[PDB]
């Protein structure tokens, strides 16, 4: 039933006694569901390290993976570029599932096209998907370049992108002039960040390759830099702003922030900012090329440092204290502009913010996962804080960046109970926030049915998620934030101390039994 | 709009195209006439997607995994391949169920096999085999596994069917294997169909040979409701209330058992057609239980099926039937009441998958709102006969709409509202027109049944009647 | 007793056994308490109609007031000056107070002193305690102006502070061209935003009556801001950088974000950046005067119109979209500077996320308290929203200003279960929250007594306090947020959006129970 | 630093003032020598503040109300006077307590009579009684009334004496009118004294003729705890393990019951010297009960205090007394072992208000720490006279330090660590100074007994040590 004036929905709707009546006779007399107790002593295994040994001996089962697909990255990046459209050569369920995850986390409009490859094509390969593709994409939406990615049905049939694109243009399907630059991302290697890169190198290649003997290193006296698959538009807007208050010439090769964020104001716009063709040509003759995300821009390394000679710098990515610090001080080396007045101030409030919140963020333990720059630059803001990560989780990380996060935990006291993971998943996590409790995780979304199940087993074996990551998608506009710089460091430091305040206040909130900690002042 | 008005916006938006395409879009587009029916005279459906034009579909593996077989909710389903099709689809759809996650239900968990180039190369079988025993060890009470096929499966030669048998054998459990491949067909709706097919063949024959379920004349299955934020649930419960016995929903909050028992029904409820007229008329064939379609979308569509079903049984349940609507009358009455003068007028453009683009019409117009135009992802000329004399004369049909198409469409036009999906969403709300989605419920609902009606009107007004949507002109331009 | 590896302090320490036992010992020994059972029935009784309308019928006792006392606005607008000291003339407890009380909100240091007068003056008068005071803070914390307030006992004895400062000046305490503007601040009238006023008011004629002769109106080109009491440094920086974006010179006339925010670098210094004296020489000479908060700055503006002669334009609080759009067309108008696409973007940026984030917002149900221009800007902005703010509770705002809210809910249907209350405090509040249950409360970090009492009466009574005014003591940098403006907006937009998401997650995590509804994506 | 360089730093640093200031500031400053019994030969304390200096003194009023009387935990405390006090002083002082606030407890709450203009020109003592009256309609379990007067109430003549024996007659209420407004005094310290004669006049005779109480052998008070994080609780417990029953806490938790039940003990053991001496002094004039100082901060301290407190009972407490220390030497040893390391040699300054910048020295040289200047707000010459033979050698010693000295010192002696308020806090972090409060325990504690002591390493070590001190200085300067 309803009452008109106060309506439910599905909660609390179906608390209501006739609905729990119905749902109990559902299940006594057609779901032969365990009883109960057989569930409650299945749980609580779950909790166990004899089940936790169990489960990392896992081989061939993953559950709740903490990664994606390649072309998911090869689509960001190729966004990030004007008037682009990202074109994933393949099966069309592909590109429903990108456009419907990057929507979700960004609530913004995502375009993509497929060429809608379907069985048939495994006799002679998608070539005329291409051809017609590629005509329809460009009369149809009007961009200026279509970058293309590759779903792994293609993969697998062994389709040669850069044959059928020359011979769209050979057959008169595109003009030859028209920019198609183009990576082969297999889902079945690496991660999504993996074909970030594989198009990033894609499209610097496409721009390039043919045309180094005019290109002299330093000419255009600006520095490039690459910021690799980054979901938060703070993070684009932080490296601008930063270069920008030290005079620093520089571009900025893979852009969405604009169109990942057009304003509400009567019409849609496709297409919005990004990176030029201009830039792309350009970017030889710049002073160096800086990598924000080192860990998942190898490719994209070889490239720089091969083709156009640039002395990449070995920087970490630009999180927490000492590496925001480390980056301007290779910027100012490179650039030759000093570190002004506006970021040494930015960087001592930061430090007072520290002094301010360390009492709370002293030894407290998390467990963490992401993507490995992400991950290492936590892990190394954390250390700062003085906190101790305990679990540390990356599903697509590798062994020399697990070596290197070893590194920089053997360089802190408050790494001495840490460990870090490769190739897990989210429900070994789970096992170590049993097995290991920690006062909080620090993830996406996928993270609050550990929360759940935390709870299950007691609230005071709970472990609180702090969302920070990707993808975020039962909240609303943290795709807005900062994790880079000092403007990012003090928007986690916020966040971390009030997650810990939060949670002290909810545990100090009984009337006559906990609250007589319940403080005004902390 | 007139008929030579809309014929003129079709063929304005299809001069961007070439040829090719142009006139296969044309064979996609029409002005609906409610005398015709037979909608092979005015549209094409069921086709492939051109390439390049933004289609909004999706794929064999989202019609099978995503949407038949996932809800089951105490059966562990595989996403067989590469970890993408898994991680995209975990928990987008929410078909709701009961249970205790990770133990006795699995239904927003992703398992996956995680296919690395070894596996491309090799094969992927014995990775199976030992995948499906880490499960048996790490969810001993699960009832059940299905493998749902991604892309590369069926191109590298692996044999899943072999690896279910042999393994379903060793360790006496039902092991299904799905060939859902998303090369497969041209949409998700062959995936309905691959999906159908599997539940025939490897579950639903299993208590063929079983008497003890003792049968009562007034059993029923409601066959194609996912439940998705719980209208499953407060569709069961008016069907109970008439006095019929649910042994079974097919698949929102569904378990193994009740698809097992629902041989034994005397009724198979329909509500989603297109995705499970295939097992209803395999249940027809063999069993001899007859199917009907019915429609609980709004008051009208509510009552009118409550009596259609009652005619099927006895006086007594006939009784209750009008019991039922009596007993909701002044609810819904209160709701008409309070949101009809509120939406009276407005016009709504829909664009969803296979079924709701007609079976929310009369909702919609138990509000007194017109649906202008309306569409499908991945219909067949069956869905659309039974749209045609659901949709006011002139109206816009569209199959398979491209971005493109659909933008130009609502420009022209200017609905008040737009119901359709999350790629769509964005769109129009920058255009400044209301948008409610209409797979998700916009994470509200239920929408099924009078108790879902209350809520689908407290959305569409709060939505098309929000103060937003006056603001988005700066007062100095 | 202790375990080293992991000490316990308060919570949960005294939760131990023997701990337990202990209080439950001295209870029953000595404290004569009244029996649980009477503590639960007076509780229930607290929460009723009945005790509600005889804790709205009390004339002499107020419990729990929302409101502080003249000086302590008298010294924030002093320290809005460049190497400016406040100074209160009478008693040291109060500057104590004020200093401790802002320390706590900004967690910076907060300089202000006292000229210590005790029962002696009584007989003679603080003048004295004025001669000394002014030469030895002179000397000692070397300031170029001193800007004084007073305390209530300098009041009550009636002390002139005018014929006491030139009297200073006179007899050679400190020089005569040393400026040492003055206010008078009874802590018996109105409350800490009337001090704000009568400082500024005071400052404001130290530096223009006597010399009105020579200015022009609109000669300097500029607009100039006055803040009012204002705790967000957000909020100085928004309106400073909008007013940038647009090319409008301006003068921001009491300007502390600088001295609320010094960099921890290894130096305190105790004065930083801050309104100039010459800006306040010159402020006669813009083309008008714009007061950010004008329910508080009834005094100034009758000063800015009748001796500067500017026609201060009849704008409210730039809070919300219709607000900030009002402010930036006023500024328009009087600079001739047109708005420009940044701000038009910032504008449709907002409204996106308004669309994105409205059907979580629709309909929900606040109470909230504050100063009266925050209140009246956070009421506009939630009925912008589609949210009900149907508890509206200003403990210090006025009759004239009550009537200017009714009219502002009359023009929403948004409005129609509010209530205005003036006079009232949070004992009050507490009342209404029990018999007339919102969603959520608004307010500073006193409300975290009442969201205290709402849980003991029951979990589905709970009222989550939001943290957004004035203190805020129990989370840390919050006051470095914004309120105003369309970035304002979009912070609050968020704190609201994610605060029900965060709620509807702790109603939906309990597994097999209500984890129905835990949905993934929202 | 040598005394001559300390002496030296003292005269550089008074330069800065005007000859009347520079006078008197000389004398309230010097440099210890632990030789001195009578600290009235080397410092002058407990004088009025020179104008305009920025003294982090406070006033009567919090000497009052904020630290002996807000406490009691079953009275309801009027702040009367103007809003203003009763709000700054609203649960910023820990002093923590067992209730159920609004309800039988009322600790954290402000009540005012938030005195307007017409309550100044012609008083506040009509109001005061309808206040009353209100109070006891909507607080009916409140066990008695503290009028806590602020500046105002003396100044325009108001007699809250006559309005509480009047309304105290009517009501059969304890209603105890409390002298203490700001402008009386010179700081906090006149406060205490307002107050201990106020619980005299007004509270502590009423179970003179009473005999009920069961009196035993072991009865003590803990006289001036007012259990700040718990600090009373924490002592408390040592105490009944040695087999003392603490019959009452001044004021920490404390109840009126147990101020009423204390003129029945046998012993009343002072924390806080400074605060209650008074009625210390008054219980042994009056009731013959001794009392003596005790300190609680530290191993050494607690034992020597338990020791000497258990010395007045017979030989079965001080058995239990040996069992208690025995009982607690593996924890505190293991505190020591693993914090001492950690802080050994660093140097600390103090500068608290009547008590701790003295009784805390011991704490800390118990993990190797040295206090190298200490001083106080308010104290007086008793309180020097016990903390020179405390103090090392040639440290420095401050008596109402100003803001500008206190920096001054700071910077020329640069400690390791300072311990001072709220107002103190921020300025020595961004010095790069670890900075503790050691009025609040910084939001930590408690610091009292043996369960303290692990609390008080753990906070020193976790500043002193922090990882963020390194970070002051950026790397490009
Ligand atoms: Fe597809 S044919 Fe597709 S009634 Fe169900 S997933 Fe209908 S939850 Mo999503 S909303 Fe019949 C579907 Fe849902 S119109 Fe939609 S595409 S099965
Ligand atoms: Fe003052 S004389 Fe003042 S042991 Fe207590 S408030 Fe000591 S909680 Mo605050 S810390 Fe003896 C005091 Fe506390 S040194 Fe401090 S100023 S009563
Ligand atoms: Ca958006
Ligand atoms: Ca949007
Ligand atoms: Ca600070
Ligand atoms: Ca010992
Ligand atoms: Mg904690
Ligand atoms: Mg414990
Ligand atoms: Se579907
Ligand atoms: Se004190």
């Amino acid at each position: 039933s309803q009452q008109v004036d106060k309506i439910k929905a599905s909660y609390p709707l179906f608390l209501d006694q006739d609905y729990k009546d119905m749902l109990a006779k559902k299940r006594d007399g057609f779901e032969e569901k365990y009883p109960q107790d057989k569930i409650d002593e299945v749980f609580q295994w779950t909790t166990t390290k004899e089940y936790q040994e169990l489960n990392f001996q896992r081989e061939a089962l993953t559950v709740n993976p903490a990664k994606a697909c390649q072309p998911l990255g090869a689509v960001l990046c190729a966004l990030g570029f004007e008037k682009t459209m990202p074109y994933v050569h393949g099966s069309q369920g592909c590109v429903a599932y990108f456009r419907s995850y990057f929507n979700r986390h960004f609530r913004e409009p995502v375009s993509c096209v497929s060429d809608s490859m379907t069985e048939d094509a495994a006799v002679f390969g998608g070539q005329q998907n291409m051809k017609d593709g590629l005509q329809n994409c460009k009369a149809t939406y009007k961009p200026d370049m279509i970058a293309v990615s590759t779903t792994c049905m293609a993969e697998v049939i062994g389709d040669d992108l850069n044959a059928f694109i020359n011979n769209s243009k050979k057959e008169g399907f595109i003009p030859d002039e028209f920019p198609v630059p183009f990576a082969h991302t297999p889902s079945f290697v690496g991660s999504h960040v993996t074909g970030w890169d594989n198009m990033f190198e894609g499209i610097a290649r496409y721009f390039t390759l043919k045309s180094m003997d005019d290109k002299v290193v330093g000419s255009n006296k600006k520095i490039n830099i690459v910021p690799g698959f980054e979901t938060y538009l703070g993070n684009f807007r932080v490296i601008k702003r930063m270069l920008s208050e030290m005079g620093v010439g520089y571009s900025l090769l893979s852009d969405p922030e604009e169109v990942l964020d057009t304003p509400a104001d009567g019409q849609f716009r496709m297409y919005a900012g990004g990176t030029t063709q201009e830039e792309m040509k350009d970017a030889p003759n710049a002073l160096n090329t800086v990598l924000l995300q080192p860990w998942h821009l190898e490719k994209t390394k070889k490239f720089v440092e091969g083709t156009w000679k640039h002395e990449v710098p070995k920087l970490n990515i630009p999180m927490g204290l000492d590496w925001t610090d480390e980056f301007l001080m290779k910027v100012s080396e490179i650039s030759g502009q000093p570190i002004p007045a506006s970021l040494t101030k930015e960087r001592g409030r930061l430090v007072d913010m520290m002094t301010d919140s360390h009492t709370w963020l002293h030894g407290k333990r998390f467990a963490l996962w992401g993507d490995p720059d992400f991950v290492m630059g936590l892990v190394k803001f954390l250390l700062e804080l003085g906190c101790e990560p305990v679990h540390i989780l990356c599903h697509n990380g590798n062994k020399r960046w697990k070596k290197a996060v070893d590194a920089i935990l053997a360089a802190s006291p408050y790494g001495k109970n840490a460990t870090v993971y490769i190739g897990k998943d989210l429900w070994h996590l789970r096992s170590l926030v049993f097995t290991d409790k920690p006062d909080f995780m620090i993830g996406n979304s996928y993270g609050k049915f550990i929360q759940r199940d935390t709870l299950h087993k007691g609230k005071e074996f709970e472990v609180p998620l702090i969302r920070i990551g990707f993808p975020i998608f039962d909240r609303h506009h943290l795709h807005r934030s900062t994790t880079l710089g000092y403007e990012g460091a003090m928007q986690i430091l916020t966040t971390l101390v009030n997650s810990i305040l939060e949670r002290l206040d909810e545990e100090t909130r009984g009337m006559q039994a906990t609250d007589y900690n319940h403080d005004l002042v902390r | 709009m007139s008929r030579e008005e809309v014929e003129s916006l079709i063929q304005e938006v299809l001069e961007v195209y070439p040829e090719k395409a142009r006139k296969d879009r044309n064979k996609h587009l029409a002005v609906n006439d409610p005398a015709v029916t037979q909608s092979k005279k005015c549209i094409i459906s069921n086709k492939k997607s051109q390439p390049g034009l933004m289609t909004i579909r999706g794929c064999a593996y989202a019609g099978s995994k995503g949407v038949v077989w996932g809800p089951i909710k105490d059966m562990i389903h595989i996403s067989h391949g590469p970890v993408g099709c898994g991680q995209y689809s975990r928990a987008g759809r929410r078909n709701y169920y009961i249970g205790t996650t990770g133990v006795n239900a699995f239904v927003t968990m992703n398992f996956t096999s995680d296919f690395q180039e070894k596996d491309i190369v090799f094969g992927g079988d014995k990775k199976l085999a030992k995948l499906i025993d880490e499960v048996e060890t790490l969810f001993p009470l699960n009832k059940g596994i299905s493998v749902q096929s991604e892309c590369p499966i069926g191109l590298i030669g692996d044999d899943i069917e072999s690896v279910s048998k042999v393994k379903g054998a060793e360790l006496s459990k039902t092991i299904v294997p799905v060939r859902c491949e998303g090369f497969r067909g041209v949409s998700q709706s062959l995936g309905h169909h691959i999906a159908n097919d599997a539940v025939r063949d490897w579950v639903l024959g299993k208590r063929d040979e079983d008497t003890t379920f003792a049968s009562t004349p007034y059993d029923v299955a409601i066959i194609g409701d996912y439940n998705i934020g719980g209208d499953a649930w407060s569709s069961r419960i008016l069907l109970e209330e008439m006095g019929l016995r649910c042994v079974a929903q097919w698949s929102g909050d569904g378990s193994i058992s009740e698809i097992e028992l629902t041989p034994k029904v005397k009724l198979n409820l329909v509500h989603c057609y297109r995705s499970m007229n295939y097992i209803s008329r395999h249940m027809e064939e063999k069993y001899g239980i007859p199917w009907m379609e019915y429609n609980f979308f709004g008051p009208t569509k509510t009552i009118e099926s409550l009596r259609a079903i009652a005619a099927k049984f006895d006086e007594s349940i006939q009784k209750k039937c009008e019991e039922v609507i009596a007993k909701y009358k002044p609810e819904w009455e209160a709701v008409v009441a309070k949101y009809r003068p509120r939406l009276e007028g407005k016009r709504v453009m829909l664009y969803i998958g296979g079924l709701r683009p007609r079976h929310v019409i009369g909702a919609y117009e138990d509000l007194g709102m017109e649906v202008v135009g309306t569409g499908y992802e991945f219909a067949h000329n069956d869905d659309y006969d039974r749209t045609m004399k659901e949709m006011g004369d002139s109206t816009l049909l569209y199959d398979d709409v491209t971005g493109y198409e659909f933008e130009e469409f609502v420009k022209r036009i200017k609905p008040d509202l737009i119901g359709s999906g999350i790629k769509e969403k964005f769109i129009f709300q920058k255009m400044g027109i209301p948008f409610r989605e209409m797979h998700s419920w916009d994470y509200s609902g239920p929408y099924h049944g009078f108790d879902g009606f209350a809520i689908f009107a407290r959305d569409m007004d709060m939505t098309l009647n929000n103060p937003c949507w006056k603001k988005l002109q700066a007062p100095w331009e």
